[PDB]
């Protein structure tokens, strides 16, 4: 029938059941007074189950009537989703009215089995040099964007959607988790100026929810994706996927915040110990299958900008491509302020990029290397006590990190400059010629914020 | 001689710099481990 | 097995002896059990509500913290010293409101909506639950309008617009209070409303800016909090939400406010201490990891909103509005703590952030603003098309200077180009200094930085140029008064304004 | 009927039974039947089962054995008579020269200092000692952070500090000590008797041989004494203002972190107790003024592990108000008092506070200061003729400055004779300013060492 | 080849204990006569889901949330690899087979967080191990690859497991990489030093880019 309240503390909650019916482990649970529902989280047995809050706690007594779905949760799901924007629970928010289909799906299945398992090896550019050149992306690829506070993630965010996405043909969806509403309320407005708003679909959860809605919110989209990505093509296999999270961290973060309250002791850190596997099942519903390809986009927030923190360590080996950003290096003003050395791609072979392009981003990954060994000596002697290869190295290095700045599309907010789309031609030309020093004698600044080795030129004659 | 002279005081000045910025960094990292052992010795003894 | 409820009472055990059920009038007077540390479990009230207020015969307040299967654990609000466990307390069915509307102005008042001050009993038409979520995404508006400084460097790099949130963070005594002040005072004409929370501080020094504010006629649109270091930790722990309850007020009329968070580290401090007295297990640096979240819930409350939100707020008392509400969060770190873990995890919340350093201000750079590490996500979206036009690369060049410089502290063989940049640099960096209560109108500042621009700074003295500026501002003023009037009357720039602006540079180079 | 019977014990945590009609509040004082030792109430738990500290050794107790309380918290005897007597915590004489004089007694605790009572205004306290004086004036009710190691007289600048306090301004003078050592602390009484200023002054000790709470308390004993000092009312109001001694306040935050944990509470970031700032801010805030009558503190600081960012000096500065530090070099240099007038720190200086003129001198005088020390080096290697004739200038005006910061002491008259020279502002300004405009590079430096006045350095000079 | 796969997402216990399994084919191999190899995947993730299984029992935990036991685990693992005597098998086989003798040789795979050594799994592990292989992150960064480092890595084995030819040879190839690690801190001041010097460092250089080699790609 019906249980009840029994304690309430923060977001978890217990009700009591008779013995003959007790919820399965997840289930949609009505609170029979208030608009409030929940999940159930354990099976506490003799009629005792807990669970966790989807809504605010308030108005919440002990001994209020609850009921069960027998359903865990299940959100509208289809091209009517799409150009919306829905709550954690489907939910309509845009004030369009209710969707406009009855098709629903529930938030958890199973991992995609290893039979299904399906292999992308095929390029995608971004028109950015420092990636393109440092980190190729494969159509359906797992690449993440490491990052601190404010080091810049989600304007990269906006800046490959604008980049990728529109020259893009098919769907997309992107959801933010716990983030902050006036970047949303400017996004969705920018699509809105565009026309794209249609082929997306958007979902958010922000840190001004309760923790519950905190937790389990990319499930929709990414089941979004899912169901996208097992659409059949009309006559043909389904097309691409564009899937775009905000904030991946924020999700562990959600689960610490109860990991405790659960009764589970404390692990290695304030984390829960489970942190691994939560993080696993979200992390292999991402792949591309046989049908259709998924092209995941990840932010990642860092701790007190510690890379070895246990979060962003375990979920560093769930991506192909490797993108962080350093704190200093924005610091020194240079945007993007993406870390030549550590940031990598699996696509990184002579066998794929052509052996021309491995053998250049070696050679300027190893100058880059020498210079930030000899960095140190140079602050305690003078640069002078060195030998003049060393010099030519520390300026060959330094106008690289100078070229590595580009202007964007969106950076003009800041600045006012227009962005800079390089073809990957352009930007290797320039290397080699570069590391072919045929420009020893120009000043670093004529590199700087600038666009191709000819915009070098301009701007060293400029000077 | 002089260039050498002025040479050695720079070398001074840079030496003392970096012990600044090494002592900072060693407090920190003390402080650090403590709690790190504090936190370890008060969960130890709260599993019974 | 493990250890007793504390809620199995010989004398609660005899009473379901005598009859189990009618306990305490259904529960609506609870009486208390244990006691420690202004935290109080308490026995027999299912009625009350989380999150309530708890009335209590000793004719004080509690706040509802742990609805349990047996009992309930609460926090005391004010002093606990004058209890004892077999007192009553009730629940209200209120549940945590504070008076809030036009009648706080100019009043010294506890976190509670109780008068401080003792300049008579305040009084009110409304009060208001304190805790709330922000409203929705389809309901914020782009922030696009100018909040005033008064100070060069602020006004310059980092523009401010209503709505937004800036980080103030430094060392101790580097005078973030003075910037707060600052930005308090220049808003007299503004018609915009402030307030203002202190946490932790000494009665003194309250009372310090209290007078100030008084003498500058501050206490007639503004009101403040206070939460003393003697307080009660609760009682600090909750100011910042009584603040932006109070705040919100306005917003809910289309009007705009600022609110002064002052010390949040130290309330963070509070709440760590609040929860580790509940036995809560703790993570890094022994803060629970809800702090995130604790910052969170108040920070995203203040922000400009859609017309129709308030409209719908209102039920047609407004015909549209934009409703804003901007804040001012203060963080204090331990000798250049830039990556301390709570000053990481405000700037993930902030959209903006200032840092200033320490020496530079014991160097006499007042303020000793590191330009590198400050920025406006917004950008130019909030100031004037003057400030627009003329800014927009300063605060990048002066970084990038500074790095040249820090770099060339060992490096003497300079071309020309990155002297004269390191030259120019020197020149921006003295530029951008003035004194305490030194309110700078917009015009002020256009002429300056033009004149920078235009290189009839790099001329003079690296030392004289101060008074080349207060002298040229003194000229300027004295002459052509209805340009600078119509300017920032309106701070806009036009090419005829421009050229006359030119034509007074002129004239003061000539004298 | 108060009598209440042991339930048990462990260590020093003492726990009690009650009836359930009748249960002491928090922080009540108990004294156990039969035998001299205190019991302090810390946190009901519930069932008339109380849990607390003793004040003392602990020794052949047994469970069962009645207990009566006070209803109170502890109260103490405070007075005129108090001066001259060494007490316990509890007020009670250990000098062994007869019991306390007063029937006075006044609970150790009260509420914070209302904010109606904090005083609108903010002035500046006297002191003759001519270097904080001019460099670190005091505010009227503030904290002066302190700092040094031993044998550099330490004890002695608080005989000087306590002499003019009690001479000008009629101040009235409690020490507390605080986990202190018992050869110092009778070294520092003979000290007090030698030098004709006991019957001034009201002593406490808290030794080291103690368990914590002794120590604890100790801190609110000797606060508590200069309140009703403070709030007794002279002649029309205004009852004095006095001055406050307390040493090693890092000893009592340890001393705070010894109970929390024998609490069995979890410990803070580095380890303290979770609450520090509670005592911490409860100790600061009856320190102050008052519109009637002022407060104000003197107190011994020690950095453990020389971390100017751990919890507990942290916690410090965010009530310190002026920092005094105290040298090696310079009293190996013959200077007295050692006091560095280069890292002393008062947020008292301001143009605003001391005044436009006093300020922009001291300023001056901090750059002289300064310009000298980087010369030093120089000097020392590079010779000292191979430089500007004003760096030369420069020089010897700063040798000048330094020879004339020190003076002698009218505490130093016993001590070596030369009485010594109580000097005000306004003279040390007019002869520092003097000094700085060169008017006196006629003149040796031996002129301005163990001398009052720019008066007196004339009258010397003309007699050298 | 076989392998045997416990992918992230799977059930801890799994994880917990493939390791075991493929230890039993390892062995099963070894116990016909036969000698073989297996590689151990980055214990690291095991030994954590262990800790979690742990944690979930509400075991008594231990530093970095580890008990004790963990080590006990990695031992009676890697105590089971090794080599047999003939006769052992052989009547094990119980004569099925005379001639041959087993053995079996196995890779385990540790993670570094910032290339610490301290840390409690690497410590056990290296003391359990007949010796280390290690391999510097800046080495890969400066092309080194592979990026071993001859520094720490050693094997108590010695030459007894290397042909007449190759540990004729490996001499001066060792003694000249010693040399050339003594001369490091000086490396950047190739002006003043000995010209004997110069030469031992221009042979470590030679020595040292002859240690690359490509992926894929082994040596006869
Ligand atoms: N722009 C300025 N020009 C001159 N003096 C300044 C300026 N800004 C601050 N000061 C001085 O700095 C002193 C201390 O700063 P302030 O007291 O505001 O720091 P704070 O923010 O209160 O820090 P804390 O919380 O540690 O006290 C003030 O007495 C003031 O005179
Ligand atoms: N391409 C760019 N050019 C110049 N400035 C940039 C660029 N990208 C980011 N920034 C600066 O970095 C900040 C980016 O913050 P944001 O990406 O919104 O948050 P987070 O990085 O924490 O997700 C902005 O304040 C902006 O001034
Ligand atoms: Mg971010
Ligand atoms: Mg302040």
């Amino acid at each position: 029938s019906s249980g009840r309240i029994i304690q309430i503390i923060g977001a978890v909650i217990d009700v009591e059941f008779e013995r003959t019916s007790v919820p399965k482990i997840y289930d949609a649970l009505q609170v029979d007074g208030t608009e409030t529902t929940l999940e159930v989280q354990q099976q506490l047995g003799d009629g005792v189950v807990r669970t966790i809050a989807m809504g605010s706690t308030e108005g919440l007594k002990r001994g209020l009537t609850v009921t069960s779905t027998n359903a865990p949760i299940s959100v509208p799901v289809g091209t009517a989703t799409l150009g919306r924007i829905m709550d954690v629970l489907g939910r309509p928010i845009d004030e369009a009215g209710p969707v406009a289909t009855e098709e629903r799906l529930p938030i958890h299945r199973q991992a995609p089995s290893y039979a299904e398992q399906a292999a992308s090896t095929d390029l995608l550019e971004t028109g950015i040099k420092v990636i393109d050149l440092l980190c190729p992306f494969a159509k359906g690829g797992k690449v993440g964007l490491f990052g601190g506070a404010g080091v810049g993630k989600t304007v990269n965010m906006m800046e490959l959607i604008n980049n990728i996405a529109k020259a893009h043909s098919g769907l997309s969806v992107f959801a933010g988790v716990g983030e902050r509403t006036r970047e949303g309320n400017d996004f969705y407005h920018e699509m809105k100026d565009s026309n794209v708003l249609d082929k997306v679909a958007m979902v958010y959860g922000q840190m001004n929810e309760p923790p519950g809605n905190r937790l389990r919110v990319a499930l929709t989209g990414l089941t979004m994706a899912e169901y996208f990505r097992d659409e059949k093509d009309e006559n043909g296999k389904g097309r691409d996927v564009l899937l775009f999270v905000d904030n991946i961290y924020r999700y562990t973060l959600a689960g610490t915040e109860v990991s405790a309250l659960l009764g589970r002791m404390p692990s290695a850190v304030g984390y829960q110990p489970t942190l691994a596997e939560e993080m696993g099942v979200l992390q292999e519903r991402i792949t591309s299958t046989k049908s259709g390809s998924i092209t995941s986009i990840q932010a990642v927030y860092v701790p007190a900008d510690d890379l070895t923190d246990p979060s962003p360590a375990t979920t560093f080996a769930h991506l192909d491509a490797t993108v962080v950003l350093s704190r200093d290096i924005a610091s020194s003003g240079i945007y993007p302020a993406i870390d030549p050395l550590d940031s990598t791609s699996r696509q990184l072979d002579p066998l794929v990029v052509g052996q021309e392009h491995y053998e250049i981003a070696r050679a300027v990954q190893n100058v880059l290397q020498r210079y930030k060994e000899l960095k140190d000596i140079i602050a305690i002697l003078g640069m002078d006590e060195l030998a003049e290869e060393d010099k030519l190295v520390v300026y060959r290095a330094r106008k690289i990190q100078r070229f590595f700045s580009q202007p964007f599309h969106v950076a003009e907010v800041f600045t006012g400059a227009p962005g800079k789309l390089v073809p990957l031609k352009e930007t290797i030309r320039g290397f080699k010629g570069l590391l072919a020093g045929e420009y020893d004698h120009i000043p670093e600044q004529a590199f700087y914020m600038v666009g191709g080795i000819d915009e070098v030129i301009a701007k060293a004659e400029k000077l | 001689q002089s260039a050498r002279m002025v040479a050695m005081k720079a070398a001074t000045d840079n030496a003392g710099q970096l012990i600044k910025d090494l002592q900072l960094i060693y407090n920190k990292l003390r402080q650090a481990a403590i709690t790190q052992e504090i936190s370890e010795i008060v969960g130890g003894a709260a599993a019974v | 097995m493990q250890q007793l409820n504390p809620s199995e009472i010989s004398a609660l055990i005899k009473q379901r002896i005598g009859d189990l059920d009618t306990s305490a009038t259904a529960k609506n007077e609870g009486t208390i059990v244990m006691v420690s540390d202004g935290i109080v479990r308490i026995h027999g009230l299912a009625d009350a509500m989380y999150g309530e207020m708890i009335e209590f015969d000793g004719g004080l307040f509690g706040m509802a913290l742990n609805l349990e299967q047996d009992s309930v654990g609460a926090v005391v609000l004010g002093n606990y010293l004058s209890l004892q466990e077999g007192q009553k307390a009730r629940c209200t069915g209120r549940v945590l409101e504070v008076p809030v509307g036009p009648e706080l102005l100019g009043r010294v008042v506890d976190a509670l909506g109780n008068p401080i001050d003792g300049k008579g009993p305040i009084d009110a038409k409304l009060t208001d639950a304190v805790e709330k979520v922000a409203p929705g995404v389809i309901w914020r508006q782009s922030v696009d309008q100018p909040v005033q400084t008064g100070y060069k460097s602020v006004d310059t790099m980092i523009p401010v617009g209503r709505g937004q949130r800036e980080l103030i963070i430094g060392d101790r005594q580097t005078g973030k209070t003075a910037m707060a002040i600052d930005a308090i005072i220049a808003q007299k004409n503004s018609g915009i409303k402030c307030v203002y929370v202190a946490i932790g501080q000494k009665q003194s020094t309250i009372a310090n800016v209290v007078r100030k504010l008084e003498e500058t006629g501050a206490m007639a649109y503004t009101t403040v909090v206070a939460a003393a270091a003697a307080d009660p930790a609760a009682m600090q722990y909750l100011a910042p939400y009584s603040g932006c309850t109070m705040g919100e007020y306005f917003r809910d009329r289309g009007e705009d406010a600022l609110i002064i968070y002052d010390d949040l580290s130290k309330q963070a401090v509070a709440y760590r201490q609040i929860s580790l007295l509940l036995r809560r297990p703790p993570g890094r640096e022994a803060y629970p990891g809800d702090v995130f979240y604790l910052h969170s819930r108040l920070l995203e409350r203040a922000s400009r909103v859609s017309a129709e939100y308030v409209e719908k707020f209102t039920n047609g008392a407004v015909t549209g509005k934009t409703g804003s509400l901007t804040a001012l969060p203060i963080i204090e770190t331990q000798a250049g703590d830039v990556s301390a873990f709570v000053p990481t995890n405000v700037i993930s919340i902030t959209d903006g952030q200032i840092f200033l350093e320490t020496s530079l201000f014991n160097a006499g750079i007042r303020p000793a603003v590191n330009a590198g590490i400050s920025v406006s996500r917004v950008g130019g979206s909030a100031q004037t098309k003057i400030i627009k036009k003329l800014s927009g690369g300063i605060r990048t060049a002066l970084a990038q200077y500074r790095e040249l410089a820090a770099f060339a502290q060992f490096a003497s063989d300079l071309d020309e180009a990155t002297r004269k940049q390191l030259e120019h640099g020197q020149r921006v960096t003295e530029l951008m200094k003035q004194k305490q209560y030194a309110p700078y109108s917009i015009a002020d500042q256009a002429v300056s930085v033009y004149a920078s621009n235009e290189g009839y700074m790099a001329d003079v003295e690296v030392k004289k140029i101060v008074d080349f500026d207060a002298a040229l501002i003194a000229y300027f003023r004295s002459e052509y008064a209805p340009l600078m009037k119509q300017i920032d009357e309106t701070g806009d720039y036009n090419k005829d304004i421009e050229a006359a602006i030119k034509a007074g540079i002129e004239s003061f180079k000539a004298t």
